[PDB]
């Protein structure tokens, strides 16, 4: 019961951690894409700053 | 005296034999109960292996 409960607690934990893993991984890809977008919008506006600044 | 000793030796034989028979019964009962304890032990040990293996 303790090794099985353990296995089930761990399976539950493993699943919580697996979901958090996948959730954080999917959300990481999105956070990275937001960083790409955040850097992208930064570049669009910063580039405008440079263009406007160049002008 | 030899005759009384005989009745008493015959009685002792009767009792010794009654004890042979009563003990044979008891020895057999402990042998049967032993086989049962051993069978229950083999069972408990197999269950122990199953429980421990489950663990």
């Amino acid at each position: 019961d303790e090794s099985e409960r353990g296995m089930k607690v761990i399976e539950s934990r493993a699943q919580k951690d697996e979901e958090k893993m996948e959730i954080q991984e999917i959300q990481l890809k999105e956070a990275k894409h937001i960083a790409e977008d955040a850097d992208r919008k930064y570049e669009e506006v910063a580039r405008k700053l440079v263009i406007i600044e160049s002008d | 005296d030899a005759q009384e000793k005989l009745e008493l030796a015959e009685k002792k034989a009767t009792d010794a034999e009654a004890d042979v028979a009563s003990l044979n019964r008891r020895i057999q009962l402990v042998e049967e109960e032993l086989d049962r304890a051993q069978e229950r032990l083999a069972t408990a040990l197999q269950k122990l292996e199953e429980a421990e293996k489950a663990a």
